[PDB]
C-alpha cells in the first residue's frame, strides 16, 4: 500500500477535530513511508484541544516508527499529560458548577447552552459516550425548532464518531420534518444558513457506511456548493469523490445524464476534482480505456481515505461491469480483441469475465472462443412460450398424481405407527 | 465411502459424479458457442481433449447436449435449437398431453360425483 501522490498538508488542512485525528491515524495505519509525517501532524494536533490517550497511542507508534527508521539503514512528556489531566478535570468542575447554577436558576436557554458547552468540552477531552449524553439531556430544554435542529446536528456529529448511522438517518429525518418541512418555501428567496446541505451530506455518509451507494449518491448530488466549509463531517472535494464514484457505480445512462452531468449544483464539485469529472465524462462518451486508466490511477490514492476505502472493491467492480454492459449494448456481434484493448485486459481474461457476466449479469450473449467474437443472443419468443407451457403441464400432472395418492392415503388413514 | 457402501447405494454416487461432469459441460452452452476441446478439458477438469471428445459424443448420443464436433480444428460447436414448434410431432405431443389432462379431469369428475352421492358432513 504505497502512493506518494497524496498531499498530507492540504488533506490535514481541510478537516478538523477527531475527524482530522482519525483520518491521520487511518493514513498512518494503512499507508507506510508516509506514516512518519502522518504521526508528526497527528501529534501536533493531538496536543491541541487537550487529549491524553491519543497522545500516548501516537507517541508509542512514533517511537516504534523511529525504531523502524533506525532499522532501515520526541520524548514522552508526562508533565504536560498530568497538567492536561489537571486542566481538564478543573475545567470540568467549572462547567459542573455553572451547569448546577443554571439548573438552580431554572432557565431553559441557560441549561440547554450549558449542556451544549459541556458536550463540546467532553468532545475535546476524549469522552465518546458522555458527549452524546449531554445533548441527550439537552433535548428536554427546547422550545423553538431551531434549538432542536442545532441539537440534532450535534447528536449526528457525535454519532458519526460513534458509528451509529441508523441514529444519524433518524435524527436527519427528524430535523427535516420538525421545521414545518424545511420551512415549506425555503425561507423566502433562499437562506443564508444552508442546513439542508449539511443534512444531505450527513445522510449521504450514513447511507454510504450502510453500503447503500445509490441513495448515498442521490443525497450527495443534491447538496449545494454554497455551504463551503464543513470539517466536522466531509470536505467538498471528498463530497465530489464519494458522490461521483457512487453515482457512476449505481446510476444508469439516463440517470447519469439527468442527475450527474446536467446537474449545475454538483458541477462546481466536479470542477474541484477534475479526475472524477473526466472519469464520468469518459464513461458517458464510451471511452472506457482512458476511464479505467484514470480510475486505476485514483485507486491507490482513494485506498487511503477513511470512509471510502472499505467500498473501493465493490464500487470499482460495479463500475467495470456496468461499463462492459454499456460497451456491448449497441452491438450484435463484437470483436473480443478490440474489447480486451478497450478494457485494458487480455482476451482470455476478458473471456472469463464475460462468461461470469453472462452467467449472472445483464449480458445476454454467447462467446465464440475460436474466432474470439462475442455474439449477442436473441431469445426465440414462440419456442420459449411453448417450452415453459409444456413443462408447466408436466409439473401440473406430477402434482396431480401426487395429490391423488395423498387423497388415497388420507382416505384409508395409512400412517406409520409410533410403537 | 464406508457409509455409502454400508447403505448399499455405492454406484449411484458415482453416477452423481458423472452427472456433475455432465452438468459442467452443460453449463458451457449458456456462455460459449464455439469452444476448443483443450479449453473444455481445462474448465470441466478432464485432462486431455480426448476425454472431452468422449464426453461430448456420449452427451450428443444420449440427447443431453445439442452440439457438434470439428476434429480438423479441434473445436466443439454448440447449436441449442431442438425445435421451432411447427412439426406435426408437437401436434401429436400436445394431443397426447391434452388426452392425459382430459383423463385426469374425467377421474376428478368421477371422484366428485362419488363424493356428491355420499352423506353430508
Amino acid at each position: 500500500v504505497e502512493n506518494p501522490s497524496l498531499d498530507l498538508e492540504q488533506y490535514a488542512a481541510s478537516y478538523s477535530g477527531l475527524m482530522r485525528i482519525e483520518r491521520l491515524q487511518f493514513i498512518a495505519d494503512h499507508c507506510p513511508t508516509l506514516r512518519v509525517e502522518a504521526l508528526k501532524m497527528a501529534l501536533s494536533f493531538v496536543q491541541r484541544t487537550f487529549n491524553v490517550d491519543m497522545y500516548e497511542e501516537i507517541h508509542r507508534k512514533l517511537s516504534e516508527a523511529t525504531r523502524e527508521l533506525q532499522n532501515a539503514p520526541p520524548a514522552l512528556d508526562t508533565a504536560w499529560v498530568e497538567a492536561t489531566r489537571k486542566k481538564a478535570l478543573l475545567k470540568l468542575e467549572k462547567l459542573d458548577t455553572d451547569l448546577k447554577n443554571y439548573k438552580g436558576n431554572s432557565i431553559k436557554e441557560s441549561i440547554r447552552r450549558g449542556h451544549d458547552d459541556l458536550g463540546d468540552h467532553y468532545l475535546d477531552c476524549g469522552d465518546l459516550s458522555n458527549a452524546l449524553k449531554c445533548y441527550s439531556r439537552a433535548r428536554d430544554y427546547c422550545t423553538s425548532a431551531k434549538h432542536v435542529i442545532n441539537m440534532c446536528l450535534n447528536v449526528i456529529k457525535v454519532s458519526v464518531y460513534l458509528q451509529n448511522w441508523s441514529h444519524v438517518l433518524s435524527y436527519v429525518s427528524k430535523a427535516e420534518s420538525t421545521p414545518e418541512i424545511a420551512e415549506q418555501r425555503g425561507e423566502r428567496d433562499s437562506q443564508t444558513q444552508a442546513i439542508l446541505t449539511k443534512l444531505k451530506c450527513a445522510a449521504g455518509l450514513a447511507e454510504l457506511a450502510a453500503r447503500k451507494y445509490k441513495q448515498a449518491a442521490k443525497c450527495l448530488l443534491l447538496a449545494s456548493f454554497d455551504h463551503c466549509d464543513f470539517p466536522e463531517l466531509l470536505s467538498p472535494s471528498n463530497v465530489a469523490i464519494y458522490g461521483g464514484l457512487c453515482a457512476l457505480a449505481t446510476f444508469d445512462r439516463q440517470e447519469l445524464q439527468r442527475n450527474v452531468i446536467s446537474s449545475s449544483s454538483f458541477k462546481l464539485f466536479l470542477e474541484l476534482e477534475p479526475q472524477v469529472r473526466d472519469i464520468i465524462f469518459k464513461f458517458y462518451e464510451s471511452k472506457y480505456a482512458s476511464c479505467l486508466k484514470m480510475l486505476d490511477e485514483m485507486k491507490d490514492n482513494l485506498l487511503l481515505d477513511m470512509y471510502l476505502a472499505p467500498h473501493v472493491r465493490t464500487l470499482y467492480t460495479q463500475i467495470r461491469n456496468r461499463a462492459l454492459i454499456q460497451y456491448f449494448s449497441p452491438y450484435v456481434s463484437a470483436d473480443m480483441h478490440r474489447m480486451a484493448a478497450a478494457f485494458n485486459t487480455t482476451v482470455a481474461a476478458l473471456e472469463d469475465e464475460l462468461t461470469q457476466l453472462i452467467l449472472e449479469g445483464l449480458i445476454s450473449a454467447r462467446v465464440d472462443s475460436h474466432s474470439k467474437i462475442l455474439y449477442a443472443r436473441d431469445v426465440d419468443q414462440r419456442s420459449t412460450t411453448f417450452e415453459k407451457s409444456l413443462l408447466m403441464g408436466k409439473e401440473f400432472q406430477r402434482r396431480a398424481k401426487a395429490m391423488m395418492l395423498r387423497a388415497a392415503v388420507l382416505r384409508n388413514q395409512i400412517h406409520v405407527k409410533s410403537p | 465411502s464406508e457409509t455409502f457402501t454400508r447403505d448399499n447405494n455405492m454406484g449411484l454416487v458415482k453416477q452423481c459424479l458423472s452427472s456433475l461432469y455432465k452438468k459442467n459441460i452443460q453449463r458451457l452452452t449458456k456462455t460459449f458457442l464455439t469452444l476448443s476441446l483443450q479449453d473444455m478439458a481445462s474448465r470441466v477438469q478432464l485432462s486431455g481433449p480426448q476425454e472431452a471428445e468422449k464426453y461430448v459424443l456420449h452427451m450428443i448420443e444420449d440427447g443431453e447436449i445439442f452440439a457438434s464436433i470439428n476434429q480438423k480444428d479441434g473445436m466443439v460447436s454448440f447449436h441449442d435449437n431442438p425445435e421451432k414448434y411447427n412439426n406435426p410431432a408437437m401436434l401429436h405431443n400436445i394431443d397426447q398431453e391434452m388426452l392425459k389432462c382430459i383423463e385426469l379431469d374425467e377421474r376428478l369428475k368421477a371422484m366428485d360425483q362419488e363424493i356428491t352421492v355420499n352423506p353430508q358432513f
